């Protein structure tokens, strides 16, 4: 539901999408892409409020044990909720070809 | 897709499930006594289902959650207005502790295992009816009840063998005492409502399941449990289903397929628990938790638009809290 | 690990009796079968300076040609004397081979 | 795989379920339900390398990045899995009733 | 209130505490209001032979015991005697959850 528009416009502290630039050489070592070099993989942080958009009721008795317990090491995670597929072309042998790695790009939060 | 009631032979089949108990007690004082008492005082139900056939009560015995192993002796005084089958379907309980159960005339008692049906002893005696009478009996018989259960005819009975020591010394039949030790599952019809647009297809089916409430006085989240399993027969079939699970409340879907294989598609605005039973013999997609929308034509429209049509039939349960889908052969 | 290989077809190099220069092949591509090994070529000629890479099984000879250095871990280029040009062959089995050319190891 | 068993038998830092009393009137602030009074549900916790059961390839890129580039703090999370259903008796009125408060017993951990 | 109290919700039963400034009321069941409307009411009535104390759900609108109740808004339960004939008769009514739990009958002091 927490698009990236909502949070990159709007800075949010709750969880949230957060930018941040992978490239495939450097970072990930997927020498045998072709085309993009790199591309932006935002990242999924932000601590999580009880009243915020929730889903799991795990993560809702988790932030209350919190609120109600302050220190617990225990509290429900800022982790992806949608992940966009990333479409890339490469050459296999001598055959261009064009594949979609799944789940690629980060484009909603959760928090569980 | 006219609002009406939903037939017998519908695919989709609306009950509720609910865990309660007519009245009882609970006494932790028969820990001096060698032996601990249980009383299920079993009272025949409205039903007229029951007229020949002479009933069969199965039995669940567990441990506490306080204990792990139970060695006691354990005595079952299992007075029931009819002649019982006593399947004693035991569970987590030492073998070889003898388990005298005290039943009416014509009552059996039935072991998975042979070697508690060795260890076991079966006595019939004629007991009251009344459940104070029949304490009463049981005190002068044993000087005390570990507990007692005033419930209603059920086909299975989950106890948990074990003096809980939150419970006092004492019991006293009281009609608001209720605990998770000592319950009876029942399952009824629910009203329902919907229509049936397209017929059995052996390529891809869409079966939507709406929600109103799940029957609960509180506002959480519980668990909707949803069976799959083949409609005539026991053989496996290879079918693919759509299911849109539609909550106006927070709900939990646990879906539960037996003897269905193939691939399936859920579709909720809330999350989804599958049984390894589902994971294995089916392959389920990783749903998309999505503001579905609200009402059935407008969720049909929405599953329309994304190519998993013609729906196969929708449905609605008001009340429920259990789902039971059955595939045509 | 990933291996990166030259697969560019003939092509012109700016590094004519150079010791070393880059790769000067941006395209990479994952050979067909596994078991290819990376063959460059170089054919330069003053006319021009003509190279190619490709990927292929070391048993295959390439334009009539036995790849007998296909078990170089690291593409070395051996000299062949052809008409017209002069050939240098290389060929590579390990990963990488993209990282840097090397004709010959004396200067 | 990574459930109760698991990473009770053995302890294990990774991403599994740990030990957790919740306690609704006291540790959750819960009085609206007569018993349990308490109960336990074992809490997702623990980092995942890149080796590990990282279902998303996109949780792999963001292990590989954290890898390659340690000051990132951009890494997959510990999140529940599967999580049963926990029966409890209250009282609505005179009238008591067992209800399934489903999702707030944690069993399986992935990471994500 | 969208959420019902959680009111103690025990029957006539013995109670220990009589007149006292301020009591417990000593109840193990602690239910929901079958109603949000409903607030939680505590009753005590003393006789020449015991004394009983009952907490329940009741709408503060409709007289109980033939008794209206303006005490529904308060945060405490706070006590109120009544002119119930031969027997002492308390009675109070509170909006907050578990509130009849807790018994005043004469704060002062």
């Amino acid at each position: 539901a927490l698009d990236t528009n909502y949070c990159f416009s709007s800075t949010e502290k709750n969880c949230c999408v957060r930018q941040l630039y992978i490239d495939f050489r450097k970072d990930l070592g997927w020498k045998w892409i072709h085309e993009p070099k790199g591309y932006h993989a935002n990242f999924c942080l932000g601590p999580c409020p009880y009243i915020w958009s929730l889903d799991t009721q795990y993560s809702k008795v988790l932030a209350l044990y919190n609120q109600h317990n302050p220190g617990a090491s225990a509290a429900p995670c800022c982790v992806p909720q949608a992940l966009e597929p990333l479409p890339i072309v490469y050459y296999v042998g001598r055959k261009p070809k064009v594949e979609q790695l799944s789940n690629m790009i980060v484009r909603s939060c959760k928090c569980s | 897709c006219e609002l009406l009631p939903v037939g017998v032979g519908h695919p989709v089949q609306a009950m509720l499930k609910s865990f309660t108990a007519l009245s009882g007690c609970a006494s932790r004082g028969t820990t001096s006594h060698p032996q601990e008492v249980h009383i299920i005082n079993l009272r025949k139900g409205s039903a007229q289902g029951a007229r020949e056939k002479t009933a069969e009560v199965a039995l669940h015995l567990r441990p506490i959650q306080s204990l792990h192993v139970h060695q006691k002796p354990l005595v079952f005084i299992l007075n029931s207005p009819q002649p019982i089958l006593w399947k004693v379907r035991t569970e987590k309980l030492a073998p070889g502790v003898k388990r005298i159960f005290h039943v009416v005339e014509g009552s059996e008692v039935h072991f998975e295992v042979g070697n508690f049906s060795k260890s076991g002893e079966v006595k019939v005696e004629t007991l009251p009816h009344g459940n104070e009478h029949l304490l009463n009996w049981a005190h002068h018989r044993y000087t005390a009840v570990t507990s007692f259960s005033e419930l209603r005819m059920a086909h299975d009975i989950y106890i948990k063998v074990g003096e809980d020591p939150v419970f006092s010394e004492t019991c006293k039949i009281d009609n608001k005492f209720l605990s998770l030790n000592y319950l009876a599952s029942y399952i009824e019809p629910q009203p329902s409502t919907g229509c049936v647009l397209s017929g059995p297809d052996h390529e891809q089916e869409v079966h939507i399941i709406e929600l109103q409430a799940p029957n609960s006085s509180s506002a959480f989240q519980v668990d909707v449990i949803v069976d799959l399993r083949p409609l005539d027969g026991d053989i496996p079939l290879h079918r693919d289903v759509v299911l849109l699970l539609k909550g106006e409340k927070s709900v939990n879907w646990v879906i539960k397929a037996h003897k269905v294989m193939g691939k399936l598609e859920i579709m909720t605005s809330d999350t989804v628990s599958l049984s390894e039973d589902t994971e294995r013999l089916m392959q389920v997609s990783k749903t998309v938790k999505q503001k579905l929308p609200a009402g059935s034509q407008a969720l049909i429209q929405w599953a329309e638009e994304n190519g998993f049509n013609p729906v196969t039939s929708y449905t609605n349960t008001p009340v429920a809290n259990h789902f039971n889908l059955r595939l045509r052969e | 690990f990933p291996q990166l290989c030259k697969f560019c077809d003939v092509r012109f190099s700016t590094c004519d009796n150079q010791k070393s220069c880059m790769s000067n092949c941006s395209i990479t591509s994952i050979c067909e079968k596994p078991q290819e090994v990376c063959v460059a070529v170089w054919r330069k000629n003053d006319e021009n300076i003509t190279l190619e890479t490709v990927c292929h099984d070391p048993k295959l000879p390439y334009h009539d040609f036995i790849l007998e250095d296909a078990a170089s871990p690291k593409c070395i280029m051996k000299e062949k004397k052809k008409p017209g040009e002069t050939f240098f062959m290389c060929s590579c089995s390990s990963d990488e081979c993209n990282d840097n050319i090397i004709f010959s190891e004396e200067y």
